[PDB]
């Protein structure tokens, strides 16, 4: 009986879609709409 | 004719033909400020 012992394997944390790739996926980005709003909200100079 | 010039900034890029607002002083008068503005936004 020569049974080889089972090797320890290190499961990695698997990242399918990147974070920067996740919000990159929405047609409507609230962050840049609210921002686009206050950018408009500052259009008056005399 | 009036030429376009750059605004001041977001992801948007604006070009305007007038950078100020204007008016003047017997009876109630109503001035019109006309601005032509080309803006460039990213669309997803």
């Amino acid at each position: 009986l020569d049974i080889d012992p089972l090797e320890n394997t290190d499961f990695r944390v698997l990242e399918l879609y990147s974070q920067k790739e996740l919000r990159s996926s929405n047609v409507f980005d609230l962050e840049e709409i609210m921002r686009e709003f206050n950018s408009y909200k500052q259009r008056v100079k005399y | 004719t009036m030429q376009l010039m750059p605004d001041d900034y977001t992801h948007s890029t604006r070009y305007v033909t007038v950078k100020d607002q204007w008016h003047s002083r017997n009876l109630t008068r109503e001035t019109s400020n006309l601005n032509c503005m080309v803006t460039i936004t990213t669309a997803r």
